[PDB]
This record gives C-alpha cells, structure tokens and sequence, in this order.
C-alpha cells in the first residue's frame, strides 16, 4: 500500500508543476483510488455544441 | 434500414476475423463500453489538471491498476493475470520438488482425499 | 458546551475541536412529501440508552451543574449568527446568495446532532481504550468514530458479490 | 460473397478511405519490450540519494508495523525519483501512517464480518457502535437480552473488560484468524484488494490449511454409505564428503 | 469506382489490424524479490569495481 | 439491458447537409400493454435419434442424409 | 423472530414470482429445483429479489417526484416523444439516478453519427 | 553432433569424465565470511551474496548471478560447475591503559543445471548486442526447441496395458531432485547492568543506535578519479 501510493502521488504532483510533495495529492489519490477520507487536515456543464445535437435529436423526434 | 457508422465497421471487421454469425446488439454493445471508457478516463485526466497529453497518459497508467489485465500479450506481455515469468516458475520449483504419491494397485481409482476436504453431510 | 452537553466534562485540546469543526463544515458543504401515495392521482381534495443514560446523570447533578447543564443546552452554529454562518460555510461559492431562514435553522438543527453523535461514540472508544490499558478525548478517537460512521450497509454493494470490483461512492452524510 | 460488396460499398467514401489507410502501418516491430526486457534482465547526485531506499528492512522482514519514521525514510528517494528536489511537507508522513492503519483496518473488518457471529452488545461501551455487526442466532439473543435486563436490574455484573458472562462465553469459544478464512472471504467480494492480485493469487496458489500436516489422510469410494463416502475410523570428492560439507555449510548458515 | 477491387481492398485492410498501446501493460511481483535483487545488484557492482575486477577468475589447476 | 429480444430500430436526425445522426427507437407505452402480453412459445424438450452415416465407405440414399444436389473427392 | 416460525408461515408470504423462473434461476446458479430441495426455501429467495426490486422502485419514483437550467443529465438516452398526459413515466434517467445508489452504471451515449 | 547428458546426473560421473580439467570455481570458508580465490575483499555470511552459499548446500546453478559469470569466463561442464572448498573454520579494548611496542579442509562438489537456468540464458541472449541483439524474440522459441532435442535425444515411448505396469514404470523413472518430503508448516541479574549501559549511552549521536560491511566505497571512487586525472594529464 505505501510503495504504490507514494509512487502515483509523486508523479501526480510533479505533473502540475510542482517541486514538492503536499497533502493534497495523497488526499486525491486516496480518494479517488481506495475511497478513504482522512478528516481534519483543511463540476461538468454540457457546452453549446452537445446541446446543439440534443435539439436536432428530439427535433427529429416529433 | 438506418444504422450508423462504426457499427458497419465494427461488424466487418468481426467478419473479417472468421465469425460467421453475430447477434445484433453486439455492435451497440461495444459503442457503448466505449462511451463510458471515454468518460472515465478524461474525467480522470481533468483533476490532475486545459488538459495536456501527460495527464491523459497518468490516468491511463492509474487506471491500469486494477483492470485490463488481459489480452493476447506474448513474451512478457501482461496478460493472463499479469503475474511475473520468474515468480511462477520458482513456485513450480517449491511444487515440482516433493515425491509423487505412492498408491498400491489396490486403491487405484478408489481413494479420495481426506474427510476435512470431501462434501460428506451436506443434504 | 456541545460537548459538555454530550457527557464530555473535560477539557479538550484545540486540535480536538478543530477536527470537529473541520468534519463539521464539510457535512454542511456536502449538503406531506412529493412522493407520498396521494401524489398518484391527479386530484387533492383536502383532508377533513442516550435517554436513559441522560436521566441518570441529570438525576445524579446538582443544583449548580444542572444550572450549567440547562445553559449550554442552548449552544448554535447559526441562532443570531446568520452572517457569520455564511460566510463560514461558503454560502455564495456553492450557491445563490441569500438562502431563506429556513434553510438556516434546519442546518442549526442538523449541526447539533451531527456532533453530539460523534462525542458519543468517541468517548465510548476512548473508555473501551482505557480498560484495556490496566482526562479528554483526544483527535485519534474521533478520527476511529469517523471511519465508524462511514460505512454504509451491506445493501449499497450486494450487485458486487462475487467480482473484484472496488467500491466507489460519495462522502456519507451523517 | 455478394452480399460483403453491398455491406462494403454501403459504407460512404470517407470511411472507407480511412479503413484503407490502415496498410499503412509500419507493423509490429514491439521494440518497445526492450525497456521492459531490460527492466528484467553545481549539481546534486540524485541517484546517490536514490538508491537508499533498499538499505532498510521491509515490514514483512523485521516483523513490525510501518510507522512515521519509516515512511518518513521511505518518502524522499520517492520525491527525487519523480524530479520532486524541494522534498515533502513537514506533516506528510503522519497522514500516510493514519492512512495506511486506516486501510488495514477497513480490509481485516471486512474479512471478519463474513465468518464471525455472536459478538457483542450494544449494552455499553463494547461492540461494533454504529458502524458494521455480526449475525447472531436466536439462542444467543434470547440469552444477551436476558442478561442485559438483569443487569440493568442489579443482578449481574461484568467482567475486567467490560463483557456479560454470555458474551464472555462467545468470545472465549473464538480463534485466530485462518487462512481458510481469507479464502472463503476472497469468494465473496475483493476485500479491497482490487490492486495488489499478487496477494490474492498467493492466497490462491498455495497449500490448503491443514493440508501439510494431515498429508496421509484418506476417504474411499463407497456407493452404500449415505453420501458415497467412506471415512476410516580431486580431493575430498563430493560423494564420500557430501555429510560433512552439508554439517560445515550448515553451520556456516546458522 | 470498381467494387471488387474496393471490397478486396477493404476486407484485407480489416483483416491485418493490430492496434497499437500507449502506456505498456504492467507486470506484476513480490516486493521481497525485487528488494533483495537490488541489494546484490548493489554489493557485487561494488565488489567487481563496476566490472573492471575480475574475482571469479582462476589461477592454476585447482 | 441488452439481452433484450426487441428489435434494434435506427432512428436519423440531420445536422445539415450530409451530416446525419442516429439514435435508438423507443416508445412510450402503457403497463397494460406489457403486462397483459401473451407469452413465447415453449420449445420442445431435448432428444436425441440415430441412423447410419455411412455403411461400408457408402453414403446411403436415407431421408436422414443430405440429399446429392444439394468437392468432396481429390482431383489432383 | 425465529427463523423456524418465518419458515413455517411461508404459506402466507409467497411472493408473486412464478415458481418456473426460480427453478431456471436457481439451475443456472447451480442448486438442485424443489424437488429436491425445500419449497420453502425457494420461496424465501424468491421474497428477497422481490423486496430488493420493491426498494429500487419506492427509489427512482422518489427520484421522478423530485424532480417535477432545466436540461437533461448526459449519459441517459432514451424516450420518443415523451408519453402524453400528466402521467408519471419510468425513464432511463431515473432509473440510474436511484440504481447509483446500488453500485450500477447504466450510462449511454444519446446519438452515434 | 554433440553428447548428451545421462537421465540422473551424479557427481561421479561429472568428476571421473572431467578429470584433469581446471575447477569451475574456488570458495574459502572463514568464521564469519568467505572469499574467492582471487578476490581481495570479502562477503559476509549475512550479506546478500548469501545466496550462494545457498546453491552451494543444494547443489545448484547460481542463476542470479549467471551474467557475472558470463562476464568472467567461468567454464561449464555440460552445464554442470565445479566449485572447490577450502575450509579454514575448524584484552581491555579500548583502554588507554595497554601497552604497545609503537604506543585447511578441501571440498569438491558439483552443482547441476536447472530450468531458470535456461531461461536466465535466453533472457540474457535477447539484450546482448553482437540484426542488432544476438537473439531475436521471434526467434526465441525454435531455438528453444533446438536445445531441448539436444538434451533429451531419448525418451521412454513405449505404451502400458494396465495401470499396475504405469506403477511400475513411475516407480523406475523416480529423479532424486524430485524425491523429497513436503515441506514443515510455518511456525512462529544481567537487566541492571543493561539499564546502566543504556543510561550511560544517552544522546550518542552513532553508538547509541547499535544498542559493519566495509566496502571501501569511497577509496575506489578516489582511485578512479585519480586514474582519470592522469590518463586525462597524460594525453596533454
């Protein structure tokens, strides 16, 4: 477990230019990876074009 | 009869692998596994984050973790599990070490493992 | 004074506190009917232990520490305290400004709960320690009442029996 | 073989100039298997500071949980493999020992809850609180209830950890942890063991329990017995020196 | 527009696919292993003076 | 959802010239149409028969084989 | 509550699964039909698949009501025109709104080009 | 055209054809830590390089480390090696106070080839340069095959009526390699004046975390820095 999830943290931090290691990328890792929650240490919308494609699909509907 | 594209190409190229013969929703089937590794994957990519192609390959290699362990991968290919080559084969050297059972003529094709291992009493 | 209310007549540290405001906030962050059997028509025609426990040691105060008791019963997040609510919880970054009253006093009336159940199994966690060994509760056993009411039951993952498939959900609304 | 050319010819131009783009591909050379063939067979020297991280016993060869002060030591050579030259934060390392005790426990919990019954009550201060029980069968009812009611009379009293005499009773009659256990368990679900399939196909692979002790032990074939089941009821050459190299070099190996 | 020579094309284009990866799949193995190789990866470059040093050889006829 | 034994229908929306979309074909319908619906019919119970193949290196003429109208011999 | 009572008052619990789907069920999962197992237990399995489906309905209506700006969630094709009347209608949106809860993913793409 | 090996390979057989030939390998054995003949430092018992020591007590090839001996020139003897033992097992420090004028056994054994070996000699082919690698993938298999006709030019083809005769014929074939029993289960005053010694080692930054490899890192590095300064002072 800690020689895994240390390895991917690294990375993940090095990817958003970074040049240290914080508890923001375990929290994520862990999160998204495991589905654990440690407590006490401090959105998607449909652009024009999906919509657009939407409104020909129920126009063709009726 | 209308059917979109991609389910044409998908089913030629089931044809031209040798299948005679396909249910019909196999195709949408497939469009729609598609769909959601799509999502899964970008959605993934966006929160290491505009999204460059380094995120999309972390995600990739996160993602590869826990599933796709299979496919059709020869030498050192991660496939049937992904377990290691020099791992199973010191394994089949702890097995292939010990002697192979004595059995008299008498109890060819009778005996059975012992009663801990047997399903007696179980109606 | 929650936490006095709650059995807990000590003294706790500020990182205690702290942990407790932290999972606090992000409870609320993270937060007849329309879907009862007369809504499936299309016409209305109008109609016509922690007791016990609590008992106990009210019984066994006094004068003074019931007086004190009866006083800190009344602790709120948000009772004269609207301003200062939203702005702590972030009211216009997750929503549109100005939620009804409404909306406030039903969130001081979750808040209370949320954390006279945390003191509660916490402190049982610390006693069940504490025996086992031969003050406060300290940050350790709230964060073990934490990881307690995170479980959910075993009906949310029955569709996975038999799979190895790891299970994924949201933060559990306690 | 008509009805390919209509299927073939039904697909617009596009398509099938894309398709036919595809002998273009230069093969399969699979060069790529080389870094993984070989993973197989002024300035601050970074690689020196690497290579610690094999200069410490793992938790499985010292016998002892991971703590702080190990996974503090394991951190940084982490940091400066992935171009991290500024470290870690100073309060990193007591969040990883929280989570690792976290997962450990979540993972023996879910073992546990799908071989054990009759645990505790929640009469007060032991037992499973709000989080997730055991079963329990309605002899073991009956008699919990009992018991909680004449305690709370008086009548009864617990013992030095805090436990009715009935569930005294239940727990004394428990063992340790088999890895019988771990197999059934495994049946059921992951266990949160998605991500580590070498445990997992250790577990599977290896001796049953109870299999090496009881190597001898038979049942036969017996068609009129209720389940068809019968139970029983050069100098020094090695040929003339072998024993004494054998007792040196065991020796040597202690 | 010949249909023979574009369906003949089609069907042996389909018929050699073979997609390529982005990321290659991982292998999997004890932690154990891969500690202890790399100790006596580090102990025997050290003793061959990283390979300029030849311990193994022999002098004579035994 | 998908071992349904409905047809698969098609239906075709366009963006504009040459650029057309599909979607699946779906319907509303009641609960009394669905639930009082007939049922397939069962299908008959498996069994098995015999007759001879070839006698001798000889196909016979049995209503069992395959008829001679309707590549089998080397010609090299 | 014993489970001896339970199983002895079965006759007054049978669920409205007809016997045939639990015997094709219960072969494909490999337990011998009633026959030669008990009809009793049989009839048990069947009541907890009906009172787990029950739960996934009282859900996704509650899902329906609550939700009578304005646009669709993506990854929930289906409909044609809509049904007619005020008339409460079982959609794939719904349906993956309370079977979320269960651990189901049940997402579609709406067109395909 | 090569011989092949016999179905059981013993060490009579290896040391009476091979005799006259210079060993394979020369081991010294010392109280705590063995050398090799020609090496200058030394492996303790409880180093890594333990697992030799290991092989040596089954007698099998050390396949880890069979690129180091590819390297060195070690010979084989139809994948067999011969490795020689040489057994030599068989006051007030520090204090200021001492004065100060200035103030064997011999082994022969053979280890035989084993599968990993094999492998650990395909892999190692596939990455040595020489078409680029001396052994291509693809190819991997065919050679493979080769191999194997060379090794096993023989096997036991005739058939058996009954099981009795397969009895007897699994009696014949036994291999001691594969004759052994299954493995054991898996099992799991003086305090004063250690208090003292603890006591008395407070706050010691090196001395107090005891309560020894020398590799001479360090030396060799500042040896080949000087050898590449003067090769580098030479060439002007």
């Amino acid at each position: 477990f800690v020689d895994n999830v240390l390895h991917q943290a690294c990375r993940n931090a090095k990817e958003r230019g970074s040049k240290v290691l914080e508890i923001r990328d375990i929290q994520l890792v862990l999160e998204r990876v495991y589905n654990i929650r440690i407590p006490g240490y401090a959105k998607v919308q449909p652009n024009s074009n999906w919509i657009k494609k939407m409104s020909a699909v129920q126009a063709a509907k009726v | 009869s209308p059917r979109p594209r991609d389910a044409r190409t998908l089913e030629l190229l089931l044809t031209a692998q040798g299948v005679t013969s396909f249910e019909p929703r196999v195709s949408q089937l497939l469009l729609d596994f598609a769909y959601r590794h799509t999502a899964a994957v970008l959605s993934d990519a966006l929160h290491l984050s505009s999204i460059t192609a380094n995120a999309v390959a972390l995600a990739i290699s996160s993602r590869l973790g826990y599933q796709f362990r299979g496919g059709g991968g020869g030498y050192y290919g991660g496939g049937g599990g992904g377990a290691s080559k020099d791992w199973m084969l010191e394994l089949a050297r702890e097995r292939n070490k010990v002697a192979l059972p004595r059995v008299l003529p008498s109890e060819w094709g009778v005996r059975l493992p012992g009663e801990r291992f047997v399903l007696s009493g179980v109606s | 004074q929650m936490m006095y209310v709650s059995g807990e007549t000590g003294e706790p540290s500020l990182e205690t506190t702290g942990i407790i405001e932290d999972i606090v906030r992000q409870q609320v962050i993270e937060i007849g009917l329309p879907w009862e059997p007369a809504s499936f028509y299309s016409v209305e025609v109008p109609e016509r232990q922690r007791l016990r426990k609590a008992d106990e040691r009210t019984k066994a105060m006094t004068k003074e520490e019931y007086v004190t008791w009866s006083e800190f019963r009344q602790a709120s997040f948000t009772y004269r305290k609207g301003k200062r609510f939203r702005e702590w919880a972030g009211f216009g970054l997750v929503t549109d400004s100005k939620p009804s009253d409404d909306i406030i006093d039903i969130l001081g009336f979750l808040t209370f709960e949320m954390v006279q159940t945390l003191t509660e199994e916490a402190l049982k966690i610390k006693e069940q320690e504490d025996l086992h060994r031969e003050t406060p509760v300290e940050p350790r056993h709230i964060q073990e009442a934490f990881r307690r009411l995170q479980q959910r039951p075993k009906k949310a993952r029955a569709m996975l029996n038999g799979t190895k498939l790891q299970q994924r959900t949201q933060l559990k609304l306690f | 073989e008509r009805r390919l050319k209509g299927e073939v010819m039904q697909l617009p131009a596009r398509d099938r100039r894309r398709i036919k783009e595809l002998a273009h591909n230069d093969f399969d050379p699979y060069d790529a298997l080389a870094n993984v063939l070989m993973e197989h067979a002024l300035k601050m020297n970074f690689d020196l500071e690497i290579r610690k991280r094999y200069a410490q016993p793992l938790a499985v060869e010292s016998g002892e949980f991971p703590d702080t002060s190990n996974i503090e030591s394991r951190m940084l050579p982490f940091c400066y493999e992935a171009g991290l030259s500024s470290g870690h934060a100073p309060d990193a390392a007591q969040f990883m020992s929280i989570a690792t005790e976290t997962f450990i426990k979540e993972v023996m919990s879910a073992i546990f809850s799908r071989t054990r019954s009759n645990g505790p009550g929640d009469s007060g201060s032991a037992g499973f609180g709000l989080g997730s029980g055991w079963i329990q069968t309605h002899r073991y009812r009956k008699q919990l209830a009992k018991e909680e009611e004449a305690f709370q009379r008086g009548e009864i009293s617990r013992d030095k950890m805090g436990l009715l005499p009935v569930e005294a009773k239940a727990a004394s009659e428990r063992g340790p942890l088999g890895m019988a256990d771990v197999r059934l368990a495994l049946e059921m679900g992951d266990c949160g063991l998605a991500g580590f399939p070498v445990i997992v196909k250790s577990v599977i692979y290896g001796w049953r329990e109870g299999e090496l002790e009881n190597w001898e032990d038979y049942t036969y074939v017996d068609p009129s017995r209720p389940d068809g089941i019968a139970i029983p009821s050069w100098e020094g050459a090695e040929p003339e020196t072998s024993d004494l190299l054998n007792a040196v070099l065991d020796s040597c190996l202690a | 527009v010949d249909s023979d020579e574009e369906t003949a094309a089609v069907m042996s284009a389909l018929a050699n696919w073979n997609p390529q990866p982005v990321v290659p799949q991982p292998v999997f193995a004890p932690l154990k292993r891969q500690y202890q190789l790399a100790r006596l990866h580090e102990q025997l470059q050290a003793a061959t003076n990283g390979g300029r040093t030849n311990i193994f050889k022999v002098v004579g006829f035994g | 959802g998908y071992e349904s034994t409905r047809p698969l229908r098609y239906g075709e929306a366009s963006l504009g010239p040459g650029q057309p979309l599909f979607y699946i074909d779906d319907e509303e319908v009641d609960f009394e149409k669905v639930i009082n619906a007939p049922l397939p019919k069962v299908p008959r119970d498996m069994t098995f028969t015999a007759h001879w193949l070839a006698v001798e290196g000889v196909q016979p003429s049995i209503p069992q084989n395959p008829t001679t109208a309707e590549d089998l011999l080397p010609k090299g | 509550a014993s489970l001896r009572e339970f199983l002895n008052k079965m006759d007054d619990y049978a669920p409205i699964i007809p016997d045939a789907v639990t015997n094709y069920y219960m072969t494909r999962a490999g337990l011998p039909p009633p026959p030669q197992t008990d009809i009793r237990l049989a009839r048990l399995l069947a009541l907890a698949t009906q009172k787990f489906i029950a739960d996934i309905a009282a859900d996704a209506y509650q899902y329906s009501r609550i939700r009578a700006l304005g646009i669709q969630r993506p990854g929930y094709g289906g409909g044609g025109q809509g049904g007619s009347q005020n008339r409460t209608v079982l959609t794939m949106e719904d349906l993956g709104m309370a079977v979320s809860e269960f651990g189901v993913n049940v997402k579609r793409s709406e067109f395909y080009r | 055209t090569f011989d092949a090996p016999p179905y059981v390979i013993t060490p009579e057989y290896i040391l009476k054809k091979f005799a006259g030939h210079p060993p394979s390998l020369i081991v010294h054995l010392y109280q705590n830590h063995f050398r090799f003949d020609q090496q200058e430092g030394m492996f303790q018992y409880k180093s890594p390089m333990r697992i030799f020591i290991e092989h040596l007590r089954n007698r099998t090839v050390p396949h880890e480390i069979m690129e180091y001996l590819i390297q060195g020139g070690v010979p084989f003897y139809e994948g067999c090696l011969i490795v020689q033992v040489f057994d030599h097992r068989t006051t007030v420090p520090f204090s200021i106070h001492n004065h100060n004028p200035y103030i064997p056994t011999v082994y022969t054994v053979v280890l035989m080839p084993t599968a990993q070996a094999l492998h650990t000699d395909l892999l190692l082919k596939t990455v040595t340069p020489r078409d680029h690698m001396e052994l291509d993938p693809k190819n991997i298999y065919e050679v493979e095959a080769k191999i194997l006709l060379a090794t096993y030019p023989k096997l036991d083809l005739e058939p058996t009526k009954n099981a009795e005769e397969t009895i007897a014929k699994l009696e014949k074939l036994a291999h001691p390699e594969h004759s052994h029993k299954p493995p054991e289960p898996k099992v799991r005053d003086e305090a004063l004046a250690a208090e003292q010694e603890r006591y008395m080692l407070t706050l010691d930054e090196r001395l107090s975390s005891k309560l020894w490899e020398p590799r001479f890192e360090r030396f060799k590095l500042i040896e080949n820095i000087k050898q590449e300064h003067a090769e580098k002072k030479e060439q002007e």
